[PDB]
Parts: structure tokens; sequence; C-alpha cells
RNA sequence: AAGCUCGUAUCAGUUUUAUGAGGUAAAGCGAAUGAUUAGAGGUUCCGGGGUCGAAAUGACCUUGACCUAUUCUCAAACUUUAAAUAUGUAAGAAGUCCUUGUUACUUAAUUGAACGUGGACAUUUGAAUGAAGAGCUUUUAGUGGGCCAUUUUUGGUAAGC
RNA sequence: GAGAACAGAAAUCUCCAGUAGAACAAAAGGGUAAAAGCCCCCUUGAUUUUGAUUUUCAGUGUGAAUACAAACCAUGAAAGU
RNA sequence: GGUUGCGGCCAUAUCUACCAGAAAGCACCGUUUCCCGUCCGAUCAACUGUAGUUAAGCUGGUAAGAGCCUGACCGAGUAGUGUAGUGGGUGACCAUACGCGAAACUCAGGUGCUGCAAUCU
């Protein structure tokens, strides 16, 4: 018979890090949280009471309701021909904050500094990104790292 | 001992290593409702050495607790008393300026008086009306197995009775009958003050004189007698309702002197 | 007995719609204990641009 | 009721070794990894030589013992048995099923078909890859011309391309020859019953003055 | 030398296996509440066995421990009557040792007529002034190796104390 | 199929930059759990034997055990470590910053939360490429026996299974 | 592992080591050490009202669970649960 | 800098063996009248800080130490792997092309950092 259980395929999903078994750290319990915040995924076993199903495991969402010892987070969920809001509730303990936002919010502020900057220089910026552009012309000086000769080595002495 | 055994232990968090510190408490003292997102949650540490007490008001940071107030029993002597450091009366008079510091740090030493009367009675913070709420603080007594009638509810009776509303309940004060689940407040108020060794002090000054000074040969230094007592630590309390506010030492050195002797003591590699 | 060949094809055909997010959200879920008081600041709000 | 090797040649199945999982296995046909003159010193025997797999396939534990023995009656007989020293290199951990369309047990004529077509055990095997040892012979420099000829002798019990390898390295140790001697004129080789014990510059001075005081 | 290094003893334990429960054991009772003054406690069982005919939690024993000077008394009172005399054996690795007895009125207890005779094992431990780090709730550690009684430092006591005789065999 | 509201939005079977999750391939077991070949160094008052023996908490051979330091080989239902491919999210106007309004929630509090007013930044409005328009609704058909190829892969000796 | 009369490989008693190799009703996997385990104290949140959500999923049921609200309770010094 | 209370990151902090530690501090230590808990004031409670010490604990040093951490012209661009071919080969397997890219080994170096409050020659 064929179990589909709410922990099934789970050996090695919330089985705790080697070395890492036991409480948690308090600075998960002083991460504030707030609506709006994008929070990313990852289930401790050691905390059965507000457990995410093992699809949420890896995923990242957008937080809209905050209560005791728990959150409630937002995940849109692909099944079949579209996606799916879910509004799912659980503690602090298998969250933890994207960096990627604050990644990009120091960054906001500053291109708005320099945008500002530009405006008392007098000068024109760029501030979008660009990506790895080709690399450029140059002289390659040959004064000690002069070239040493190479060839492909035999199999005989090598075995 | 073996390789594999050390490659594979786990570690205890370094405060619990040195035993000083529950986590399992501390998680429950620290969390806050998450609703209340920034709000801090504080603690009323009281530890107990072997001569001496701390009393502290402690927040919770990401880098580490902050302190807001502070209160050692080695700053009593500025108020009047001089030996039994390390007392119940000493406790609740601690908690009592610790309170009473805290209180006019916020400016509500004024709204919030606590009780300037004591009888030895169970009798929490009201919230004035229409008015700022008290201050509420919680307590951790560390690793102290809590027992009626210790040092620790010493302090919690006097931070009750300076105004800063510590929610607690009877039946580990000294006094409480565990059969008809009352309280006695004249013992109390004894126990407040000199009440289980000025007794002590007066049955072996008529019974074994010897040994009266053996312990109390401090006691004998300005002639404190039994039933000096009350006169002290009341007095003692309306000191520390008047000023309790923290005057430090003199620093004899500049803390760079301090180093200096100590460097030449430290046995670097 | 459970071949998934050609599911995908057939989701792609009409595309994976996102569910179009919009503004002003629903409040089913959250507490109602901000909920309510939700409700009492927005009219007073309402009532003290009513005047300004 | 033994199948032909040429049907388990080939690394197709992922292992099944014996567990509680499988409990009930034939033991093997090999036993004894270990012939010739065992205890003797890596100082005796330098000269190694190998049987390399070019293939990867399967080898059965009767091949291994079939070949086995034909080495051994060889070297016994023209060299003598405290000569060489000769480790049989791979195990067989692999087990080998075999439905064995039982035609009856319980009733009237009984399990037909291929409803329930799971395998009874009957064999184990080594799986082998391409670049692998099989047989590491060790002797002297003057019977490389027996231990050759052994090998090939048994080359012919077990399928597929099978290359014999004169080492480089002394004895079943990881060090070549030369590298040996600048350890064992130094005080860098201690030794043990069936092997050697290297020194280190690391670790407990006393530990390793105590050991190799040939050294320092 | 030093205060606070000298084996000062700590405790001493009064044991009773008895292999039965009745009033046999009440018996082996009322004996330690006149040689010590402090009541026993009735050791429970822990597994079973045919051959005693013993099961859990039944009270088959029974012992109790005693500190203070009382052990110093009872230990000066109870070698005597082994002639002052003990052997290497009874001393452990870890530094305490122990001994049994049969005889329980050679102490010169005033024998009830009712308690008959039976035997008692003694084991006593001892230790230097700072092994409350070990006990303390806050924080506990261990005792350093400098510090830490073993069994050459015990019949050193035990020939400087109670005068001599450690039957060394 | 009928269209409806709009007109280049903000969408995409794609890449990049940033940031997360995984426990497969490989690797390892002188690292855990299990499996395994070998000898060597020891230990016993203590598993068996043998000589010396009245005996031994006696001695020596010896094989078993364990203990130590190595050594050979393995794991779909073992693992410290840990890829490739594939995968979640973000890349702004529904934004950022300033100011100060409401509330019966929250705070020790004139604290914080949430939503706001009024301001400034509106040009490269904050990566690449593309866009044959984007979004939305109603309704109904036929289908609901599937087969083949590369690669991964389970049974089976194997099969145009 | 070292030790204590009868007492022995094993009753009881004492110390040291001991990252879990134990236990946690029951399969297997996970999880757990001032505990989630062992002992004790008080107890009935195994309660009332009806809703939102996750899993299986048509995003219907059923089952099981998660996080809040309003009432009433227990426990505890208290947080808290 | 030393120490203490609360702590954050939780082994660079652990483990083992030895040595040292002025100051205060911490601690060990001293007594059971009382609240209190024990068979045992050992633990726990309370009392004096008064009697006595640095032996312990604690902190710091040491070690061609175990362990852990970091990083490399170590291994190795190896193993593995995505895509491709009317490529090789009886086949198993392999090579090549465009790309990504390990682990174990080996070597070197490292051995707690730090926040709030108080306090000490």
């Amino acid at each position: 018979g064929k179990s589909h259980g709410y922990r099934s395929r789970t050996r090695y999903m919330f089985q705790r890090d080697f070395r890492k078994h036991g409480a948690v750290h308090l600075s998960t319990y002083l991460k504030v949280y707030k609506v709006g915040d994008i929070v990313d995924i990852k289930a401790n076993g050691s905390i059965q009471k507000g457990m995410p199903h093992k699809f949420y495991q890896g995923k990242t969402g957008v937080v809209y309701n905050v209560t005791k010892s728990s959150v409630g987070v937002i995940i849109n969920k692909m099944v079949g021909n579209r996606y799916l809001e879910k509004r799912l509730n659980l503690r602090v303990e298998h969250i933890k904050h994207s960096k990627c936002r604050q990644e990009f919010l120091e960054r906001v502020k500053a291109n708005a500094a320099k945008r500002a900057e530009a405006k008392a220089q007098g000068v024109a910026v760029q501030l979008k990104r660009q990506p790895a552009q080709p690399r450029e012309s140059r002289i390659v000086s040959t004064e000690g790292n002069v070239p040493q000769t190479l060839a492909p080595v035999p199999y005989e002495t090598f075995i | 001992k073996s390789s594999a055994y050390s490659s594979r232990f786990q570690t205890p968090f370094r405060r619990r290593r040195e035993g000083k510190t529950d986590y399992y408490q501390r998680k429950r003292l620290v969390t806050q409702h998450k609703a209340k997102y920034n709000t801090p949650k504080y603690r009323l540490v009281v530890r107990f050495t072997n001569k001496d007490i701390i009393c502290q008001i402690i927040s919770s940071t990401i880098t580490g607790d902050v302190v807001l107030a502070a209160a050692y029993s080695h700053e009593l002597p500025r108020y009047g008393i001089t030996h039994g450091l390390t007392n119940w009366a000493a406790a609740y008079a601690t908690g009592l300026l610790i309170a009473r510091r805290t209180l006019q740090k916020l400016g509500l030493d004024e709204t919030y008086k606590g009780v300037e009367e004591v009888e030895g009675e169970y009798e929490l913070t009201e919230a004035v009306e229409d008015g700022p709420r008290p201050f509420k603080v919680f307590l951790d007594i560390g690793l102290q197995r809590t027992t009626t009638g210790a040092r620790v509810f010493g302090a919690l009776k006097g931070a009750s009775d300076g105004g800063l509303y510590v929610p607690h309940s009877e039946n580990r004060f000294p006094g409480w009958d565990f059969e008809t689940e009352e309280i006695d407040p004249e013992l109390l108020r004894s126990y407040i003050f000199g009440g289980h060794v000025s007794q002590y002090m007066e049955e072996l000054a008529d019974d074994d004189e010897e040994r009266f000074s053996e312990l109390f040969k401090g006691y004998l230094a300005d002639d404190i007698d039994a039933d000096s007592l009350e006169d002290i630590y009341t007095s003692a309390h309306e000191a520390i309702r008047a000023d309790p506010a923290f005057k430090p030492t003199e620093k004899k050195f500049t803390k760079e002197q301090y180093a200096a002797e100590s460097k030449k003591y430290r046995q670097t590699k | 007995n459970h071949t998934a060949h050609n599911q995908t094809r057939k989701a792609h055909r009409n595309g994976i719609k996102k569910p179009k997010t919009y503004k002003y959200p629903s409040l089913k879920g959250v507490d109602p204990k901000f909920r309510r008081n939700h409700k009492h600041a927005l009219h007073g709000t309402a009532k003290a641009l009513a005047a300004a | 009721a033994r199948r032909p090797a040429r049907c388990y040649r080939y690394q197709k199945n992922k292992p099944y070794p014996k567990s509680r999982y499988n409990r009930a296995v034939p033991d093997s046909k090999i036993r004894i990894y270990d012939l010739g003159k065992k205890k003797a010193t890596v100082d005796e025997f330098p000269l190694c030589v190998h049987l390399v797999s070019n293939e990867l396939e399967q080898l059965s534990s009767e091949a291994l013992e079939a070949a086995r023995i034909c080495a051994n009656k060889y070297m016994t007989t023209v060299s003598g048995r405290d000569a060489f020293h000769l480790r049989v290199r791979v195990h067989p951990f692999h087990v080998l099923r075999i439905n064995k369309m039982l035609s009856c047990a319980g009733a009237d004529r009984l399990q037909q078909g291929m409803r329930g077509a799971w395998g009874k055990p009957h064999g184990l095997a080594a799986r082998v890859d391409i670049g692998q040892i099989i047989f590491s012979v060790r002797t002297k420099d003057s019977n490389k011309d027996v231990v050759v000829e052994g090998l090939r002798r048994a080359r012919y019990k077990f399928p597929g391309q099978q290359k014999i390898i004169l080492s480089k390295k002394w004895g079943f140790t990881n060090l070549d020859r030369p590298e040996y001697l600048k350890k064992r004129e130094a005080g860098e080789v201690k030794d043990d019953g069936a092997f050697v014990k290297f020194l280190s510059k690391k670790g407990s001075l006393e530990n390793n003055i105590r050991e190799f005081p040939e050294y320092f | 030398q030093n205060p606070m290094r000298d084996l000062k003893i700590e405790k001493l334990v009064l044991n009773i296996s008895v292999g039965e429960s009745g009033d046999r054991l009440t018996r082996a009772s009322k004996v330690l509440e006149q040689l010590s003054g402090q009541t026993p406690v009735q050791s429970k069982a822990r597994y079973t066995v045919r051959t005693f005919g013993i099961r859990r939690n039944e009270k088959i024993a029974v012992h109790v421990t005693v500190r203070g000077p009382k052990a110093e008394e009872i230990l000066e009172r109870g070698l005597k009557v082994k002639e002052y005399q003990l052997r290497d054996r009874n001393f452990s690795a870890t530094g305490n040792f122990g001994f049994g007895i049969d005889e329980h009125i050679d102490l010169g207890i005033k024998y009830d007529p009712s308690i008959g005779i039976f035997g008692m094992d003694f084991y006593v431990v001892m230790n230097r002034p700072g092994a409350r780090v070990t006990r303390r709730k806050r924080c506990k550690g261990t005792v350093g190796n400098s510090h830490k009684t073993t069994k050459e430092d015990t019949v050193s006591w035990f020939k400087q104390k109670y005068d001599a005789d450690v039957l060394d065999k």
C-alpha cells in the first residue's frame, strides 16, 4: 500500500545539520517580522508545533499576518495550469528573512544618493546595472614571465 | 578519549558549559508576542554571590542583553547598612533601591510610590487611573531553587513594594502556611527586618555569649544590639526613597594604570 | 497507470498564469484584534479629513 | 541449479547485499583471500604484480576461487609455498537473484506466469570497474617469470580483458622502490608483522621518539 | 602543608542486603535507628531472578548514610572489631574503601532480644575540601588531578590515622 | 466560438547579478552504524586446552576473546563532506526619504503597528533579450485503450516483454 | 572500570568515565539531555462558541493537524505553556 | 588589561597531561536559632563574611598533542555531469567538441571573538 503522509520523504529534510542539534539560539526569537517582509522557509524537526509541509521547504514568501509565536505567509503554488495563493501559518523557528532584499535596498540607498549627488555635481550618472562586458585591450609584459614551452606528457612513466 | 568521540562531540553553549544560564528559561523570559514587534521585555535579574547581591534590570538585543539599571548590595552603606549584606532584609532593600532608581530614571517616581509603610502584606502594584501604567518587569532566579522563605523573593517583595509591578503570588514568601494556604504578615514584616537573626542574636546573648561574638564580632563594633534593626533598616528604606541615585566610586586610576600592572602578570605567548 | 507525458505541454499552451496580485488584499486571515482596531482607525481618519 | 555466468556479467541492477532486509543468503565459495607467506616482511617481497580489469563487469564467487587455486597450484609447484604472497583484492558483496519458476509448493499447479517475479537469491558477485585490481602478488625480482604465468593462467577462468601490470611500487606499499629506500635508510620506517608503519613529523614527540629511535 | 588538602572524611554507608522482605527487614531497620540516630531507607529491588527469588520494587535491603563525627565514632568502634586491620584489595582506585561485618553487636549495642543476628556492610569515602563543585547547581566543575584522592593517599592517611596496620598484601 | 474592458501595460517553457533549499552522482568508512581479509603489540585472579604442579589472586606454551596501532574490500533501504542538471524569490511609481494625522489594538510612555495627509525625487523610473498585444468572462465539442526513440531507471536470464 | 561479609557472571551499596551508544505504548524514520527521557507535586486545554488555513485535493468531502479571536480553567514565584 | 552579573556567535571556545596566577573579585570554606528539604544541613534553605586557603574551581600559558577552523599554483580541472554527432566499439564501455565542476588525501597557518552595567593597583 502506498503511503502519502504529511511527513513522507523527510528522512533527510527535517533532520538537523551535523552537530547542530539541540535548542535554538535566541536570534530566531528576536528577529522581528512585519508584513511585507520576504522570508525564506527552512524547517527544523525540533519544533513540531508550527511546521510547514515538505513542499514549502526551500520556498520564499511574503508575510501577511503576525501573531504570538507565529506569522503567516503567502506562497504561490503551481498546480496544473496556474498558481494559487497559499496562506499558511508558521512559527518563527521555521523562518528567516531573505537577504536578497537587504542587498537590493542598500543599492536603492546608494543610487538615490549618487543621483542627488550628481544634481549637485552638475553631471549625469548611470545607475542601471550592466552585465560583464567583454575585456578590453592590453599589453602583456614579457620580462620575467617569459613563456615556458609545454608539451603533452606520454603514458609511459605514468601508467 | 578517542578521536571519533571528539570529532562528533557537539559542544553545548558557552554559558551552559559554565553552568550560568538555563536557555529553556531564557527563551520563555525573553520572547515577546511578535505583534508587540520591537517592544522590549524587562527582566529583574537578581543573583546571590557568597558575600554580595546583584540586582539588574535587563532587556534583550541580538548582540547581547542591555542593562537599564543595576543595584548591588555593596552600596547600602551609603544608606546606613554596614553588615549583613547577604540578608533577606538586604535583599528587600536592594530590590527597593533598584525599583526607586529606575522609577525616577523614567519619570515615574512620584506617580507609583509603592508602599511607604510596610506591614508584610500581599499587595501588588495597581495601575494609576487615567494615567501611565506601572513598569512591568519579570523575574528570573537564575538556577536557584524556588523555596518558600528565600532571599530572592525578598527582592521580589522589595521591588513590588517599590512600585514596579512584579507579578507574583505569596506562597513562596515566608509566613505562608502550607496547610491553611494563607499568609502571616507579622512574620513577614519581621523577616523584612532582622526577624530571623535578631532573635538568634538576643538568644545567644543570654545562652552562649562567646559564639555570639565569634559570629557578630562586627555588631560589637558600633555596639549594634538586636533591637537596633528596625531603626536601621527603616532608615535605610527612607534613605533609599530619598536618594536612590547611583553615585559611583572614585577611580583611583584611569583604567590604564590598572591594565599596566596586570599586563606584566598576564603571561603571554 | 499514471503516465505524466503530455501534461506540461497542455499547461503551457494556455500558459501558467501568475495570480495577479492587487493592492489592498484581503484581511480574512489576520488577527481580529488588529482587524477591529483598523476598522476604528480608518473611520477616524475619514472623519478627520471630512473637515480639513 | 546454476545459471551460467553470461546472464550475470553486466552491472545492471543496483546492489543487493546481505543485510537485515536480505537476511537469508548463501555463503560464498571464496573465503580465503590471503595466500602464500602471509607473515612475511615487506622487505622480503619488493616486487608487486597486479591483475587489472579493463571492463566493467561482475565476477563470481566461484570464478575468484577457481582462479585463486589455478594460480596457487602453479606457484606452489614451481617455486614453493614460501616464495610469494597473494592477496585476492576484491570481495563479493553483491547478491545474485533467480526467479526459479516453481510449478508447485502449496496446492495444485501453482505459481505460474510472473505475478510476483521477485528473485530468490542464489549467488554472490564482485562488482568490478575500469582499472581495478583483483590479484595482487608479492615476490622477489627473481620470480616475476612465474608470477606472470600464474596470473595469465587465471585470466582464463574469469571473463573480460584483464591486463597484467608490473608495479613501480614496493610490495603492497603506496611508495615507489627508491622512496622506500630513502625512508628505510632513514628512520622513517618501523616494522609490523605483515606491513610497515611510517614516521610522521607531526604528533607527540615523546610518542614519536619511543618509536623510531633509530631516527633522531 | 596546607589546609584544605587533608582527606577529611565525608560520609559512611551502612548497607544491609537481606534478599527478602518481611519482619526480617524491619528487624534489620531497628538495628540502625540506634547505631545512627537516623531512620534508614529501604532499597527497592531493580531486576528479577529465580535463584534469590527477587522481583522489582521489592524492599529487600536497607542503607543509611551518616556524616560528621558520628561516622568517625562508628568507624573507630568498628575497626577495633577488625583489630584495626584492613587489606589492600579493599581500597579502590578512586580513593575510598570498605569492608563487611557479621556480628552487629560487636560494636557494643543494647541487644534487643528479637533482632537476632545479621551482618552489615560499611563503605567509607573521603575527599579533600572543595568537591562541592561536582554537586552544586551553578557552575559545576570537575576537580583536578593535583587535588584528587587516590589509593596511595588513602593508605597513607590510614597508616597515619588509626595508628597503623593496613595489610598491604 | 462568441467576445468584453484596455492599449505596450507589465507579461515570458530564456539568460545574468544577488540570495535561499535539496542530500542524488561521485567520495568515505586509519569518521559514526552495519559488512569484511590479514597478520603483528598487549591485556585477564576471569572461555577453553596442554607442561610444571598439594595448591594458588602460581609460571609458561596455546587458542579464543576484547584493548591498542595499522591493513584488504563494500552499502537502494549508511554517512562527516558534497556536485552537475533541474528548482524558490527579488531587480522599484502599488517606489524611496522627510513631515505628522487617526485608532477601542500595543507600549512604562507623547512607544510601536497598520492606514493616511502634505512635501521632494518623476530625465537611465533603477539588469540582459523578445513581445505577432495584455488582462477578463461565458459556453460547448471530441478525448478520458496509447505506442516509439535518446538518456536515468525498477522487476525479469532475456524479450519486438 | 574500581571497590564492600555471606554475595558468586547477576541481589544491594559507593566513586570515576560516559553526546546518548538509553528511554520516549505500538511499525519505521526523524526529534529530544538542568529535556521531549527518570522520579514527584497540582490537575482536567481530552472544555464552550463557531470561523480562517495546510496535507491528500476537483483546490469538494472525510480524517488528522496548524495559527489566532472571544469566554472559562488548570499549572507555576513568574514568564509562559 | 583582570574580575563579576546578564549575554550574543556557539569547539579558533572542546578534550587530555603539566605550570603559573599581585589586586580586588569569584570560590572554597564556618553554624544550624528561624523559613525550608533532606535517612544524611552532602544537595537545597537560612545566618554571619566572622573563623582559615589559593590546594581546588576559575582565568591564563605550555604541547613537532587529539579535535575543530580557515586557505591554497596539493590532489584535480581528476571523478562526476548538462548539451551534440549517420563518433569508435560485437558489446560492456570509451574518446572527442562546447560548458559546469567535487570530495578524500597532502601542505601551511590558526586555537575564541565581542556587547551592556559594575569594579580592581
